[PDB]
Parts: C-alpha cells; structure tokens; sequence
RNA sequence: GAUCGAUGUGGUGACG
C-alpha cells in the first residue's frame, strides 16, 4: 500500500540559531537570545501561527 | 347507507406485471482503454464509466473490446442494458457500442459460454420498446404536412 | 354509491435509510487518521489518534474537547473500554499506555515491547490488556497488578490489526502482515484456529453471534464461520484498491468496508451482496458508526476528517361508536366529479406537476381519452396555452411509458390546430422540435430492429 | 335510574369525536337527541327500535353546523337556530325541513 | 333522499360474457352484474347475495362510449383464487386487455389483489380454467388467446429480505402452426391439457408439457370441448361446428362414435357420468341426457324453452335424490339449471327489548 | 361602481375565453377566436423567428 | 413546395393510385427487411 | 340578417 505520511523538520535553522522541532513554537522560537516569551507571541500573533502545533510541522 | 356492493382491496403491494420485465413471459497506442474500463467495471463508478462508454469511433471500441479481458463482458453487458432505456441521444452511442460488440468480438465466442438468460432480458427491453413504430410513422407524416403548411 | 377517483398507472428501503443523513462536516486536523473510535456511553464523544495527538471530539464541536499529546512521535490505536471511562493507546516508543478520559498523563505504562506497537484492546472482563508490536509478538496484560501476564510470538511479520470477544473472555483474534490471522484463546499456550490470507491483513472484525470473522486484505474481504474450523464462506471484493477498514453496524444485518478507493460499502449479512455505497473526497483511512447510525465518521489520508450526522377519551364500561373519517379528494378528483375536463387539463400542466410527476398527467390524459372528451378539453386555446402542452409533448413522448396517449394527444392537437399554424412562430418551433425528436425516435426504433435480429440469430445459433 | 341513594348506571354511549353542546330527550320520549359543537351531523339515538341514526344530511338546509336546538312540548316539531338570523322548522318523525323563518339580527334564543 | 332497502333477485346486464360458476365457498352463483362487477347470487331463495366490483373505475351512460367489459373469470383451488379479465376495444388496431388474480384472506373475509397483468396476450382472451386436481403440488393457470398462443402461469414465491410474499409468473408458452386458441380444458388428473386449435384438438402431458397427441377429423371447427368424468375419464368429448358430436378413446387415440347434434350448451356433470347436451332446434331448445361409453341417449326432453339456452349448469346437490330407473337417475348426483336468452333461469323438477320495560312503555 | 361590478371576488372571464365556448363543442373543433396574444411576448417572438431561419439552413 | 395545390386539384385520388399502391406495398413489409438486414450485416461481417 | 304562443339548451349529494 501506498500512504506517503507527512513531512516533519526535526531541526530548524532560523537567525543562525538551532531551533528544536519537538517544541511547541512559541517556546521554541525562544531559543534566540533576543527573543523572550512575550515577544514570541506577539509575532506569531502578527504572523496568524496557529498555537497548537509544534515547530516541526 | 344500504348498497349491496363490497369492494376488494386494491393497494400498492400488488406485482404488476408489464410486457418489458423479466415476469412477463416465458507497441503503444491509445487505441483502446481497457485498463480503465476493467476497474470501471470492478468499482461501479458512474464517472469512469461514463468517460469510457461515451464515444463515438467505432474502431475505438473494436479496438476496447477485442482487447478486454474476457471474464468482464458480462458487467459491460449489464450496463448496456441498463443505460439502453432512456432518450435517444444517450441510446443511439449504446446501440452503436453493442452492435460492434456482438458483430465482431463475440459473435463466435458468445455462443461458448451458454448464458443466454442474460441476454434474454435485453431482448425483450428492446422487443417491448420498438411497439410503436406505425403510430410513429404516422405522426411524422402529419407533422411533415404541417411544416409544409408553415413554409 | 360514491365517486371513484381516477386511476393512476404505475409503470416499473436501505437506499432511504441510508441517505437521510444531513450534508458532511469537515475537521482540519495535522497528519493521517489512523483510527476513530467511539464511545458507548450516552456522551457519544469519538477518539481519533493523529500524529503525536490523540483528540477527543464531541457530537459536533469542531475544536476537540481534549487532547492527549505526550507523545515523541506517532501514536496509535485509541480506543474506548466499555465504560467509556478508560482508553488504551500505543505508540513508536514501544510502551502500552491507559489513559483516563479526564486526565493529562498516564495512569500505567507496559514496557514489555521493545518496538513500535500498533494494536491494543480491552477484554471482556474491564481488567485485562491485549496488544500486538512490530517485534511479531503479542501480549496479555494485567491493568491492576501492572505486570505482563503471558506472550505470544508465532508472527513473522508487523504484527498491525488485533480484535478482541465481548461474548468470551481470553478469546481475542490479531493480524499481522504475514497474511496469517491467528486466534489466541481460551487458557492454553498455543493457537487453536489458524486463517490463511492472501495478502497483508489490514483489518479483522468479530461478528457477536455466529462467530463470524471477517478480515479485509487488498481488494478481498473474506468471512470465516467458527462452527466449522477454517470455513470460508464467502469471499467479496468489490473496492478497486486496498481495503483499509471494516466496521459492524448497530443492527447485525449491515456491514461497512472503507478502501483507498474513496468508498464505502454497505453490505446486507443474510444476502452477502451490496445494499448502498458512499463516495468521499479523500481516501478512507477509518470508519466509525455511533450509535444506530446517528454520527459516521471517516479520517482520511489528509488532515480533514468528515462527520455526517442524521382531548377526552373513552371509559371502559362506555359502548364505543365510530365516526366516518372524511376522505380528501385531490383537486383534478374534485374537477372531474364536477365534469370540470378543461379546468382538470389546466391543473395537471401545473408546471410543478409535469416536472415531479408526469405520470399523474399522462394518466388524466388517458381518462379524458377514456370519456371521449380529449378534443374538448384540447380545443379552444390560444398561442399562449397552446404552448405549454407542446412544451411537455416534446419533454416527454420520448419516454416508453407515455408513448401512446401522448401520441394520440398529440394526432389531435394537430389535427384541431392545424388551419392556425402560419399566425404563431413560436407554435411553429415547437411543432419543429417534436417533429425532429420524431425522426430521432424512428431512426433508434429502426436500430434497435436490426439488433434484434442479429440476437435471434445468435439465440437460435444456441 | 334515578333513585336519592345510589343512581344506577344503565347505560353509557361513547361518541368518537362528538362533544355534545345538547343533548335532550323527545317529547313523547322514546329516542334521544344530540348534537355537537362545530359539527354539521346531529344524533338521534333510538331506543325502543336500538338504532342510532346519524343524521348528517338535511334536504334544503344549508346550515354549516348544527348546534342549537329546540322541540316543541307537543312532540310534532323541531326548531333549529341559525345563522344571519334564520329559524328552520323540521318534522320530528322524519327530520324533513318545513320552512324558515328570518329575523332582523343575530339569534340569541329561542323556544316554543 | 338516501337509501333504506334493496329489493332485487338476478341483476339484467345486456350481456354475459361469463358463465354461470358456482363459488365454492358459499355455493352461490357467480355471474355478470352491474357493469364492472360480478353478482353473487343465492339460488335457493331469489335474492342477491352481494355485487363484487373488480374495476373501480367511474361509470359514464352516455351513448356511443366505448367501455370496459370484464370478459372471464373462473375460480381456482376450492375458492382460494380468482382470476379475472377485462377488456377495452375503441379500435380493431389497438386493444387494452387486463388480467387480475384475487387471493381470499381469511381473516379479513375478503379478496384482496395480488398480481396484476398488463397486456397478457395481444388479442382477446378466448379460454380460462384452472386445475382443480389437489394432486398437483402447484396451483396452474391456462389462458388462451387469438393471436395462436397459450400461455400456463403457476405460483410462485417471491420472496425477499424485505418482505415474504408470493406471486404468479409465467411459465410456459404454446402454439401450433399460427392457429387461434379457443378452448381448453384439463383432464379429471391434470395430467393432460386438451385445446382445441381451430379444426383440430391436441392434446398435451401438463408435466412436462409436449404435444403428445393431435385428432382431427374434418368436419369443423371445435365450439364445445370436454373431458369425461369418473368411469368414463378415458373418453374426450367434443363438438363441433358443423352439427358433430365425436367421442374419443384416449387410450385406444381413435373415435368410439359421432353423430349429427347442433348443440349450444354442453356441460359435464362433476358427480357422474352424465353429459347434458342443449341442442338448438328451430321449434326450440332440446336437451339430451346420455352417457359417454354408450352412443345412445339415456333420456331425451323437448321443447324446454322456445327461447335459445345460451348457458347452462350443474350444481351438486347435498343430500342426493333415489331415482332407480335409468331415464331418471341423473337427476340424482346434481341438479341442472340453464339460462335463456332473455336472462331467465329455469331448471328441472320431478315435483322483547328492555327499553320497553326501562322506558315504561308497559305503564 | 367598478370595484361592485369588475372587482375582486367577482366572477367574471375574458370576452375571447366567453366566445371560444362555442369552438370546443362544435363538430369541427377550432381554436380560440383570437389566436394571437399580442402582448404575451416581444422579445420571445423575434428569437422564435432566428430559430426558424436557422432550421431552413 | 406543391401539396398545397394537390389538395386544391379534384379527382386526385385515382390519378396517383398507382403511387399508392407502391407505398402501400413497401411500407408493410419494412420491419422484417430491416431484421433481416440485421442479420445479412453480422453474415458479411462474420465472413469477411 | 331577426320574426306574430316565443321558455337561459342540457353534468352527478353528504359527516373539521
């Protein structure tokens, strides 16, 4: 049978920095030393991220 | 109210038995589509079917036919028969279908596999259908006069 | 006597109980479906595992209600105890997990396993475990003592579909990719049914009475009576790829396959032949019925997921007497008691009436040809009227059933309007259509002809 | 039957969608008449003969519904109210219209 | 203006197409009556038992209107089954022709319709009959048309998932050589079908359905064919056009005996040997009475109507009558009635309330 | 007056429906006095007449 | 273009009798021929 | 074209 399952990124690369892909994403883009909790929701508030997802799909 | 009369019960459970129904009486090439036609038949879809019955070249479906596989004629055979009944613009394609299919592939081979209560069926749908052929005839001959009188 | 209402000619289930269902909603959700699994209790919320994700969603409630997602990767095969209280699941890591439907973690982890771990289910007693992995080996499991009670392993292969008996306890029946279905049961150490497979089993199922085991490989779906061992009873295969799911509707009679092929099949137990079909956007992965047939759900290859939900009275010792029930007479009824013949023309060429049932028209046609006051009724109408009878002259004398009387309906109009027709251009355009669907007519009749001798050539060939 | 201690039963007759307006009993008294609200048929119960003759049809009248009513202390007619201000007179023995009579206005009531 | 009493004996219709039948359940004479409906009749007292309406469609007297005749109707095993026909000519080209079968519910005490037949033949109905044996394991139906077909219809189960029900289909189909079909009947057995193909009679085995046999003598064309009963079952009857009345042996397949008889009315007595035959003098109706294995008649009467006898009957009377000499004794299994032209029907003959007292009517 | 004698609930028909009264019981049945409905369609009777040509071809 | 005027012109029934006649003749015998054209197409199909 | 004995030419009930 042929059922092709759906793409994963284990890792990330964003700014020169190494993102985690089994994080959910507002914890995940926090890895960046310029980027706290608040000023990841914001921009993933601007950029319509659907929250419940991790950074991998 | 004094009537001397009692009516028997008449209601919509009861057979009805009309002339028509079975109860009445007694190399690459597009040349062909079988590959299509085959899992059209095993999956009765009304799309693939239909993209595959409805044509018009007749060395199209000589070619469909002569290379079908030989335990699925049957399938074909009963949507033939069913598509058969309907307006004439989808029945004339289906009459030109199973004309080329009997005269050439299966003139020999039908004769084989003695299933003639399959066919029986289709015989007597067409039986039944061609009744009105004078009455036919007869209106168009009115309606030539008529259009005579319209010019 | 009374009047008798005019004759209406008639010319020749699951199919309406099938299709009352409203239109499909769609879920998005991240990843395959691999199954849905509903719950027996009266809050009929349904379990499906995505991904890393187990969701539990309501009847409707597009967001889920709740969500299990400690998970590294992929898990599988949620499903619901008898209580609706419990769920077990599996997942990659190798470890079977009991989940509370109120909870966040896990309330007891197995680690028997030592690879991924596709199938789990409960027993007939609401304590036991049994699970089937990908390292060919099955287990049973105690839920209170928390250790692995016995193992099996007579699998070549992934281990991926497992079923389980409410009737009879330690009697549960798995499949694996090795085409084998085996029946571990009873209190011993070694199978006592074995079933042979064409191709890899992609799902099992157990008819309650009977023992009637069905299993689903590719195209095949084939049942395997019980009361004689290893009996295959019937084989059907009517999916055009691989069958992926099987599933038993609340009455025993209808069975459900869903395939690749992006149907489902509805199929009658007593007759073993197909009672209905259901076509969808996306391949079916998983099949789910609630409970009758209020809520089927099916999860697909892609993310969405469709659900398609459905004054005073006598005493004893009083001495009853029964009133005559008044009968409504239908409005062209009630024109002919009245010899009304032009105003019952008139109401059955309700354009409403000729589009749903032209039957009902064709039959006050003929009982107007039966009293002999067709040409009445016909005759006297202008352009205007005159029309509209032509109109459905034209949509319908091609049919068989109304071939006669429209006919001679139409041999009298004609013959009535002829001296009439040089005023009306319109009237001469419909008069040139019915003519033209004449000649088709004829020249199909006259097709059919030939056919019918080439057939009783070779009938007689026979 | 009537009696001050206990009143018998002798006999309870259960109409199926007939809520009775007035029911009375003829002058001479052998047959009972009923008659219903919103009901063209009236009810005559005979019962020396046991019959029950529904009389859903009157020649001549052309009352929707039958619902007041009197008969005559003499037993040799029966009075019906109607509408627009019309009284039909009707022969008890055989429940065929006489005549009629108009009023200017409504009929409130009536007797003989 | 409403209905209290009926009085009426034998209802008037211009034409009876049926024949005189006896119903078996009630022993009543069932005939034509009102136009779409068939009368029950009591013959012990002149009343009409009942009208039974097999068309239910509205009747119009206006003149030079083509209407629906019910043609044939016969009754089947006891009076389980009946089976009706009807027709509409408006034209020679075109005929509507109708067939119905009518199962008796016990429970309800009526008949209710169970299979209807459109078009069953392409020309007019000319024979009907069942086969009253209860040795055959299947009830059979045999309808014979002009247009040189017979076709046997038997009961069979049409059962499904949905529902259990049963129903008649077609069975066989028969002609010989484009010939019209106008009688047929069935032996005392069933075992064999005699219908008669113009000129000719064949003789067919039910079982298995082949012409087994064929007589033609030429003389004219069959109007009265019959099978014998009891101890003369071997011998076949038939009557010709042409004033002949030929007896055959089936087990030798020759002619015992003919004679020159013009006879209009032939019936066989179910419970004896008898055979009554009405021949049509021009003085008027004459009856004779023999048997079939001698060729001489037993007792011969004339003059019993001045009228045409256009049907005739035997009922089977419950206690039987003693009669010792042979001119007289077949009075005694059945009795004999016969129909003239004028509808009139002729046969033989050798001779409190407690209200009272609750109401005080009593004072 | 108007409303008394040609208002609603009156009943009254069309002079060319009163006179084809007498068309649909004669021995030869004709049509309706007036054919032609002048007002029924403009529009409709022109393309009528562009169908018509067409056919002739 | 003509019928017109041939319902005009008296007498015309015996003058084209013979016209009648023909089609009389060949419009009874259409079906059969038509069957058996049928079965003449799947002959000459059958043997070339 | 109308007419001084002229007569509308003529269709089928009933129980919220």
């Amino acid at each position: 049978s042929l059922v092709i399952p759906e793409k994963f990124q284990h890792i990330l690369r964003v700014l020169n920095t190494n993102i985690d892909g089994r994080r959910k994403i507002a914890f995940a883009i926090t890895a960046i030393k310029g980027v706290g909790r608040r000023y990841a929701h914001v921009v993933l508030r601007k950029a319509d991220i659907d929250l419940t997802k991790r950074a991998g799909e | 109210a004094i009537t001397k009369v009692r009516t028997p019960v008449m209601n919509s459970e009861a057979k009805v038995l009309v002339p028509g129904i079975p109860g009445h009486h007694a190399d690459l090439q597009t040349n062909s589509f079988p590959v299509l036609l085959t899992q059209g038949l095993e999956s009765n879809d009304f799309e693939m079917l239909n993209k595959v019955l409805q044509t018009r070249n007749v060395n199209l479906i000589k070619k469909t036919v002569l290379r079908m596989p030989l335990h699925t004629i049957i399938p074909l055979l009963q949507e033939l028969t069913k598509r058969l009944q309907g307006h004439p613009n989808s029945a004339v394609l289906m009459v030109q279908w199973l004309k080329c299919v009997l005269t050439v592939h299966a003139s020999y081979l039908s004769t084989l596999p003695d299933l003639v209560p399959q066919l029986g069926t289709l015989y007597q749908l067409m039986e039944s259908r061609v009744k009105t052929f004078q009455k036919l005839s007869h209106l168009h001959g009115k309606l030539i006069l008529l259009i005579t009188q319209v010019t | 006597a009374g009047y008798k209402p005019v004759a209406i000619q008639t010319y020749p289930q699951d199919t309406l109980y099938w299709n009352n269902y409203k239109t499909p909603v769609q879920i998005k959700e991240f990843g395959a479906v691999s199954k849905v699994d509903f719950s027996p209790q009266p809050p009929y919320n349904y379990a499906v595992t995505a991904s890393s994700r187990i969701h539990i969603y309501g009847r409707y409630s597009q967001e889920p209600i709740k969500t299990f997602s400690r998970f590294k990767d992929t898990a599988y095969c949620a499903t619901f105890r008898q209580d609706g209280r419990l769920l077990v699941a599996g997942s990659e890591d190798g470890g079977v997990q009991l989940f509370d439907i109120s909870g966040r973690a896990p309330l007891r982890q197995f680690e028997g396993h030592t690879k991924a771990v596709h199938t789990v289910d409960f027993t007939a007693d609401k304590y036991h475990v049994v699970s089937g992995a990908d390292d060919y080996t099955v287990k049973l499991w105690d839920i209170p003592n928390s250790k692995e009670i016995l193992t099996f392993k007579e699998h070549s292969d992934y281990v991926r579909c497992g079923c389980a008996s409410k009737l009879n306890p330690d009697l549960f029946i798995t499949g694996s990719y090795d085409h084998t279905v085996k029946m571990f049961d009873a209190r011993t150490s070694e199978s006592v049914l074995s079933v042979e497979h064409g191709q890899p089993v992609e799902s099992v199922l157990l008819f309650p009475s009977g023992g009637l085991l069905v299993s689903a490989g590719g195209r095949y779906v084939k049942v395997w009576d019980m009361l004689k061992g290893g009996q295959l009873l019937v084989s059907l295969k009517n999916h055009h790829k691989t069958v992926t799911c099987l599933c038993l509707s609340s009455s025993g009679q209808r069975l459900l396959s869903g395939s690749l092929d992006r149907k489902v099949k509805v199929y009658s137990t007593t007759s073993y032949k197909v009672v209905h079909s259901f076509d969808y956007a996306a391949s079916i992965l998983s099949l789910a019925l609630a409970h009758e047939d209020e809520t089927i759900v099916v999860g697909m290859t892609n993310g969405i997921l469709s659900v398609k939900h459905r004054n005073y009275m006598k005493q004893r010792d009083d001495i009853l007497i029964n009133r005559p029930a008044k009968k409504h007479l239908e409005l062209y009824d009630r024109d002919l008691k009245h010899f009304r013949i032009s105003k019952a023309l008139d109401r059955v060429l309700d354009p409403t009436c000729t589009i749903k049932t032209p039957e009902i028209t064709v039959s006050i046609i003929k009982e107007l040809n039966r009293r002999g006051v067709l040409a009445n009724a016909l005759a006297g109408r202008d352009e205007k009227e005159i029309s509209h009878v032509l109109n459905f002259l034209i949509r319908n004398l091609s049919q068989p059933r109304f071939a006669p009387v429209l006919i001679n309906a139409a041999e009298i109009i004609i013959d009535i309007y002829l001296p009439v027709i040089g005023q009306s251009p319109v009237v001469d355009k419909k008069f040139l259509l019915l003519q033209g669907l004449v000649e088709k007519e004829i020249d199909y009749q006259r097709e059919l002809l030939e056919t019918l001798g080439m057939m009783d050539m070779l009938f007689a060939t026979m | 039957q009537v009696d001050g201690k206990t009143n018998p039963k002798i006999q309870s007759i259960y109409l199926e969608r007939f809520p009775i307006f007035k029911a009375c009993f003829s002058a001479n008294g052998e047959e009972v008449l009923a008659t219903s609200t919103h009901s063209k048929v009236l009810y005559v119960y005979d019962m020396l003969a046991g019959k029950l003759i529904p009389v859903h049809q009157v020649r001549g009248l052309k009352e929707k519904i039958v619902r007041s009513f009197e008969v005559s202390p003499d037993g040799s007619f029966l009075l019906i109210n109607g509408i627009a201000g019309y009284l039909h007179l009707l022969a008890m023995k055989t429940k065929e219209l006489i005549g009629s009579m108009k009023i200017n206005g409504r009929v409130a009531a009536s007797t003989f | 203006l409403e209905a209290s009493a009926v009085i009426q004996g034998l209802v008037k219709d211009r034409s009876i197409f049926t024949g005189l039948m006896i119903d078996p359940r009630t022993k009543a004479l069932v005939l034509n009556g009102k136009p779409g409906h068939l009368q029950f009749y009591s013959l012990q007292s002149d009343k009409q038992l009942y009208n039974l309406d097999i068309i239910q469609q509205e009747y119009i007297n206006d003149y030079g209107l083509i209407q629906i005749e019910l043609t044939k109707a016969a009754f089947g095993c006891f009076g389980n089954w009946l089976a009706t026909v009807e027709q509409r000519q408006e034209k020679e080209t075109e005929l509507e022709l109708q067939m119905k079968l009518w199962m008796y519910n016990k429970k309800t005490q009526g008949f209710i319709l169970n299979t209807k037949i459109n078009m069953p033949h392409e020309d007019c109905i000319t024979a009907l009959c069942f086969c009253n044996a209860e040795k055959s394991e299947q009830p059979t139906l045999v309808t014979a048309s002009k247009d040189g077909y017979f076709k046997v219809w038997i009961l069979t189960d049409d059962s499904d998932i949905y529902k259990k029900a049963v129903g008649w289909t077609c069975d066989f189909v028969g002609s010989y050589h484009k010939y019209q079909a106008t009688n047929c009947c069935f032996s005392e057995d069933g075992s064999l079908l005699a219908v008669s193909f113009e000129e000719i009679v064949t003789i067919w085995d039910s079982v298995t359905w082949e012409l087994k046999c064929t007589f033609c003598q030429r003389a004219g064309k069959i109007r009265h064919l019959c099978f014998g009963r009891l101890t003369c079952s071997k011998y076949l009857l038939g009557a010709t056009e042409n004033g002949i009345l030929c007896c055959w042996n089936l087990l030798s397949c020759a002619l015992e005996w003919n004679a020159k008889l013009n006879v209009r009315v032939m019936e066989p007595d179910p419970n004896s040997e008898n055979i009554a035959a009405i021949s049509q003098s021009s003085v008027g109706s004459d009856l004779f009475v023999f048997k079939p294995s001698e060729p001489r008649p037993l007792y011969i009467q004339k003059g019993i109507s001045r009228e045409k006898v256009q049907w005739g009957v035997f009922v089977p009377r419950d206690v039987p009558e003693s009669f010792t000499s042979e001119a007289y004794q077949w009075l005694n299994r059945s009795q004999f009635y016969f129909l003239t032209k004028s509808q009139s029907l002729l046969t033989f003959s050798t001779k409190t309330t407690p209200f009272y007292f609750i109401l005080g009517k009593h004072r | 007056i108007h409303n008394s004698l040609y208002g609603p609930g009156t009943n009254r028909t069309t002079v060319n429906k009163f006179l084809s009264l007498a068309n649909k019981r004669l021995p030869v049945k004709r049509a309706a006095v007036q054919f032609l409905n002048n007002a029924w369609g403009i529009q409709k009777k022109q393309n009528a007449k562009r169908f018509k040509r067409r056919w002739m071809v």
